[PDB]
Formats: structure tokens, C-alpha cells, sequence
């Protein structure tokens, strides 16, 4: 189906305690292949999944380079950023950026991004054309009529529907017999005695990937949602994530209930009765 | 703006007495990143605990996994300890292997 | 790979 690549970059200043910390991770869809941190020994971008590896020593140098001086502008930003919103330089503050592309089934540009942050909240976007840009405030729009100016939104739609797109058409080849696999949830049902008049029947689905799914409860084929509780989906540390839901019964009642699980890489949905 | 994280703690693998797994800290949702998160077992700290690299979600709010590999057992209690600057304490949530 | 362009705020 259709496929992401996305960076995430963070400086976290720190004043007092030397320069700020950055580091930057990169995904290709759910799976983290690359990492930066400035506060590490190697001061080199590290690969995180296994077909990264194959990369020879200019992938490495250059993405690196290119990592070290985000860190080095950074700091620049953040200087300036302090200036705009007249912040004393005692206090610390983080920027965030966030850009990347998206693809098709047929591996053809679908849409770019390009977002950034300071302090948690927003600052400036590229908009969804790649041609122009949206400010969040007289700070941001100061920034906005100096890229527009520079014409920078060029530079990013040449990389967003260019270079983004060719390394992650690279990537999903590469990588294919994990990023374009599906790993199906392993589903299975637990039950908890929560009183003598109650019991809790908990659907879990384990070690799937990607990480989207679905689960719902039905009481003879009706849509259960009171008395339910959905956990948020989590990371098993494998690269696969876990999620359960979970309802509490009058006891005696379990077998109304039916657990249903959807995901990517079930041909059909699962239908789990306890 | 800050933001408190939210907490899951929880094994890589459903849990079975005697056999080598991984305890899970899962730490999202907070803003700023600086965060202090602590395994705990019989109530000490743990010594040697990764994390995940520092990444973020799409309201810019912050997530990292925190892990280590343990060996459950029927008393053995498990927990993680959690501090961030919108806590007035550290939130300490046990680990249930039911969830 | 990551963009290799400068531009600051």
C-alpha cells in the first residue's frame, strides 16, 4: 500500500549546562531506521533497523554532516527565537521540526511535509501545495516574509517531491521483507473475577505491525462501548505493539461477548469468544 | 504549554514465572522531553535501563520506552517511577502482568 | 536521507 518517510529533529537548550542537546530519529512508516544524539559519544547518525546497514560510509558521512550543522543552526534558531518573543536567556526552551513525504502503491509522490515548533506549540508549516507558508503568529510571520522572500519553499518542494521520495522508494526495496510485510496480531482473551456479582474479559492483540488496529467488543452482535476500556497502543520493544480492550460482565454472561480484531495483515477479521 | 505523560507499563511478552522477559515503561504525551523514569523491583531502582531514541507525536508532545530484560516471578513486585515537571510527586504505576 | 540545505529563521 502507501508509505511514509518521516524526520523528527529536537534541541533542548540548556543554558548554564553547555549547548543544547539535539537529536534527530527517522522513520520509514512505523519503524525507526535512523538516530542522532549530539550528548553521544559516536557523534555519527546511527542505523536502527537492519537494512539501513548495507549503506556504504558516504550515506553515513553525509547524513552526519548534514545532522551536525541542524545542531549548529539550532542554535542559531534558538537565539533568535529568544529575541522574538523576548525571553531571558536563563530559561530553557525547545525547538522541534518535523518534515517528510508520502508515496503511493506505486511508489509516486502522494504529498510533503514540512512543520516546525518552539516550546511545544506551533510556529511555522509549509502548506500542503509545498509553495507557500502558514505563520502561527507576528513572531512566525517575521520568519514567513524571509523565507518567502528567499524563496525556500522551493528548496523544500525539490527535496520533499525528489530526494524524499527516491531514498524512500530505496528504503521500502531494501528493507522489503519487513517494511512491506504485515506482522497479524496474536490475539487471545483473558477473564478477571472483579466481584462475585462482575468478571472482566480482557481481548488482547500482541506483536503486530503496523501499528494501526482495531478492537471492539459485541454483546450478541450488538457494538459494545459502556463498561469498556481501550488501552492505547504501545510499543512491545521489537519492533512489533501491543493493544487490548477490555469489558466488564454479569458474571455467568461471558458467552454474549465476542471480542473483534482488524488489521492490516489479517485477510479477514478475527472474532475471539472466551 | 506542558504537557503530563501518560504511563503503560506492561512485558514484552505475556508473563510466565521463571522465563526471561522484558519489563516496559512506556512514557508519551509529556511536554517538555526532560523526564525521569525509573524501573523499580522490590521497590529499588534498577540499575541498567535503556531507552528508546527521543521522538515525538503529531501535537509535538514527547514519547520514550523505557526498558529492561527481568526474570518474573510470583512475588516479585515490579513498578515505574515517573517525574516530570507538571508532577507534584512522582507517579509511581505498578506493573500487573494482566495488563 | 535528510534535506542538506541552510536556512535559518
Amino acid at each position: 500500500g502507501s508509505h511514509s518517510m518521516r524526520y523528527f529533529y529536537t534541541s533542548m537548550s540548556r543554558p548554564g549546562r553547555g549547548e543544547p542537546r539535539f537529536i534527530a530519529v527517522g522513520y520509514v512508516d512505523d519503524t525507526q531506521f535512523v538516530r542522532f544524539d549530539s550528548d553521544a559519544a559516536s557523534q555519527r547518525m546511527e542505523p536502527r533497523a537492519p537494512w539501513i546497514e548495507q549503506e556504504g560510509p558516504e550515506y553515513w558521512d553525509r547524513n552526519t554532516r548534514n545532522v551536525k550543522a541542524q545542531s549548529q543552526t539550532d542554535r542559531v534558531d534558538l537565539g533568535t527565537l529568544r529575541g522574538y518573543y523576548n525571553q531571558s536567556e536563563a530559561g530553557s526552551h525547545t525547538i522541534q521540526r518535523m518534515y517528510g513525504c508520502d508515496v503511493g502503491p506505486d511508489g509516486r509522490f502522494l504529498r510533503g511535509y514540512h512543520q516546525y515548533a518552539y516550546d511545544g506549540k506551533d510556529y511555522i508549516a509549509l502548506k500542503e501545495d509545498l509553495r507557500s507558508w502558514t505563520a502561527a503568529d507576528m513572531a512566525a510571520q517575521t520568519t514567513k516574509h524571509k523565507w518567502e522572500a528567499a524563496h525556500v519553499a522551493e528548496q523544500w518542494r525539490a527535496y520533499l517531491e525528489g530526494t524524499c521520495v527516491e531514498w524512500l522508494r530505496r528504503y521500502l526495496e531494501n528493507g522489503k521483507e519487513t517494511l512491506q510485510r504485515t506482522d497479524a496480531p496474536k490475539t487471545h482473551m483473558t477473564h478477571h473475577a472483579v466481584s462475585d456479582h462482575e468478571a472482566t474479559l480482557r481481548c488482547w492483540a500482541l506483536s503486530f505491525y503496523p501499528a494501526e488496529i482495531t478492537l471492539t467488543w459485541q454483546r450478541d452482535g450488538e457494538d459494545q462501548t459502556q463498561d469498556t476500556e481501550l488501552v492505547e497502543t504501545r510499543p512491545a520493544g521489537d519492533g512489533t505493539f501491543q493493544k487490548w480492550v477490555a469489558v466488564v460482565v454479569p458474571s455467568g454472561q461471558e458467552q454474549r461477548y465476542t471480542c473483534h480484531v482488524q488489521h492490516e495483515g489479517l485477510p479477514k477479521p478475527l472474532t475471539l469468544k472466551w | 504549554i506542558q504537557r503530563t505523560p501518560k504511563i503503560q507499563v506492561y512485558s514484552r511478552h505475556p508473563a510466565e514465572n521463571g522465563k526471561s522477559n522484558f519489563l516496559n515503561c512506556y512514557v508519551s504525551g509529556f511536554h517538555p522531553s526532560d523526564i525521569e523514569v525509573d524501573l523499580l523491583k522490590n521497590g529499588e531502582r534498577i540499575e541498567k535501563v535503556e531507552h528508546s531514541d527521543l521522538s515525538f507525536s503529531k501535537d509535538w508532545s514527547f514519547y520514550l520506552l523505557y526498558y529492561t530484560e527481568f526474570t518474573p516471578t510470583e512475588k516479585d513486585e515490579y513498578a515505574c517511577r515517573v517525574n516530570h515537571v507538571t508532577l507534584s510527586q512522582p507517579k509511581i504505576v505498578k506493573w500487573d502482568r494482566d495488563m | 536521507s535528510v534535506y542538506d540545505f541552510f536556512v535559518w529563521l
